[PDB]
């Protein structure tokens, strides 16, 4: 509430269910955890935008 | 002191009488001998009233809201008996008060006057409630002669600066007051909290007197000065650099 009137906005909220051990495709470990971070910021990022 | 009565049951020819004798005790007192006199009248409408009386015994008739038109030049035959004059040290000063009716400044009698005098202090109702024992509300009043009544030869050099200041100021806290009751509290910045708490303290201290605190000139300026150091230095925009090195610190 930033006036007379309430505006909506949104909070990124970690709920934290387990990610998914994918172990079968050559086992690109790295790759797998560096693609769920970048995605999670991107994630982070475009929340706040919306 | 010398005083002169006159209550409501008496004649009306003694109220309209009185004032004249009382001006020219003060010219003989100030004139003829070698004095300066300040004259206090009261509630001239009863002055006025008592016009109207005499014009209805002679059988003249009304104009304006039932008054006579020539009380214009009558109230100016009761005032122009002031300022200094050549080949005299002495003065002669006037300081009338009136009742508005029903807070009418279209009113002939306060408009007339305000026509033949060079300023005007107001008395706010809300200030009154306020249990301010001065009600005095300083923002619509106005003396035409300030730049020559004060200075360095004078109470000092720092009066006019502080005085515009405060007024400035002052004026700038009730707007922030008026942006407080809508934006809220937590919307606003630190400059309108200065302003707030200024404000405030203002009425707190610079009003207030007290119905026996007779305050020196000097002792205002010096309460004006604690007030205004509540702002930083950097707001003092309408105060020469010069007075601010000598008095801020």
């Amino acid at each position: 509430n930033v006036a007379g009137v309430t505006l909506p906005v949104f909070e990124h909220y970690h709920e934290g269910t387990d990610s998914y051990e994918l172990t079968g495709l050559a086992r690109g470990g790295e790759q797998l955890a560096k693609l769920k971070r970048n995605y999670a910021k991107a994630v982070e990022l475009l929340v706040e935008l919306a | 002191v010398c005083l002169f009565l006159n209550l409501a049951n008496d004649p009306t020819i003694e109220r309209i009488i009185t004032p004249r004798l009382a001006l020219t005790t003060a010219e003989f007192l100030a004139y003829q001998c070698e004095k300066h006199v300040l004259v206090i009248l009261t509630d001239m409408s009863s002055y006025a009233e008592a016009l109207r009386e005499v014009s209805a015994a002679r059988e003249e008739v009304p104009g304006r809201r039932g008054f006579p038109g020539y009380m214009y030049t009558d109230l100016a035959t009761i005032y122009e008996r002031a300022g200094r004059v050549e080949g005299r040290n002495g003065s002669i000063t006037q300081i009338p008060i009136l009742t508005m009716p029903n807070d009418d400044i279209t009113h002939p009698i306060p408009d007339l006057t305000g026509y033949i005098t060079e300023g005007q202090i107001y008395v706010d109702r809300q200030l009154h409630n306020r249990q301010i024992y001065p009600p005095i509300n300083v923002l619509p009043s106005l003396s035409r002669l300030m730049k020559s009544a004060i200075g360095e030869g004078m109470t000092r050099k720092d009066h006019a600066d502080v005085s515009n200041q405060l007024y400035a100021c002052y004026a700038i806290g009730k707007d922030v007051q008026a942006m407080k009751a809508v934006v809220g509290e937590e919307a606003l910045t630190s400059d309108d909290l200065l302003y707030l708490e200024f404000l405030q303290k203002f009425e707190k201290n610079f009003i207030t007197q007290g119905p026996y605190e007779n305050r020196t000139v000097y002792e205002t300026l010096d309460i004006g000065w604690q007030l205004l150091r509540i702002f930083p230095k950097e707001m003092l925009k309408r105060i020469p650099q010069s007075t601010l090195s000598e008095f801020y610190p």
